[PDB]
């Protein structure tokens, strides 16, 4: 039920990776979704791959 | 006349096929992906449609 | 490492999470480029029966 | 960001390659020579 400005996220240098697979990240401002789910957890840095 | 119809109908049902691309619709690929990756997928469509 | 995974439902249903873009007024009965909900194309728009 | 067709702060605003770049990107650590330092400007 909202507007998601993905440019705010993608422009952040805090991210060590910002890897978009089934979409290209510039298109996130052009697209629309019927659901979005954020997953959220901690791992060791060698396990990000 | 039935064979000239089955030919055009089956030619158009092959627009619904993916050929293993991420979508059957060219505009979906061109909405979802930037050109460096979209061209990898559209070449699936041009290979399968041709 | 703090991991966020933004899973997207690209599946066909009503628009629910959207990109940071202004809509514009709909034109009927004339040739127009269009986008609805990221469904991009070109066409003539008319009242359906 | 120093590759063909990339996006990011350099790949938009400072240095961008064509999607079909022919050439080679050669890079090395220079902390031993360039660090002191704030004369290295970017957008």
């Amino acid at each position: 039920n909202c507007v998601a400005d993905y440019s705010v996220l993608y422009n952040s240098a805090s991210f060590s990776t910002f890897k978009c697979y089934g979409v290209s990240p510039t298109k996130l401002n052009d697209l629309c979704f019927t659901n979005v789910y954020a997953d959220s957890f901690v791992i060791r840095g060698d396990e990000v791959r | 006349v039935n064979q000239n119809a089955q030919a055009l109908n089956t030619l158009v049902k092959q627009l619904s096929s993916n050929f293993g691309a991420i979508s059957s619709v060219l505009n979906d690929i061109l909405s979802r992906l930037d050109p460096p990756e979209a061209e990898v997928q559209i070449d699936r469509l041009i290979t399968g449609r041709l | 490492y703090r991991v966020v995974v933004l899973s997207f439902e690209l599946l066909h249903a009503p628009a629910t999470v959207c990109g940071p873009k202004k809509s514009t007024n709909l034109v009927k009965n004339k040739c127009v480029n269009f986008n609805f909900n990221g469904l991009t194309g070109t066409g003539v728009l008319t009242e359906s029966n | 960001q120093i590759a063909p067709g990339q996006t990011g702060k350099i790949a938009d605003y400072n240095y961008k390659l064509p999607d079909d770049f022919t050439g080679c990107v050669i890079a090395w650590n220079s902390n031993n020579l360039d660090s002191k330092n704030y004369n290295y400007l970017y957008r």
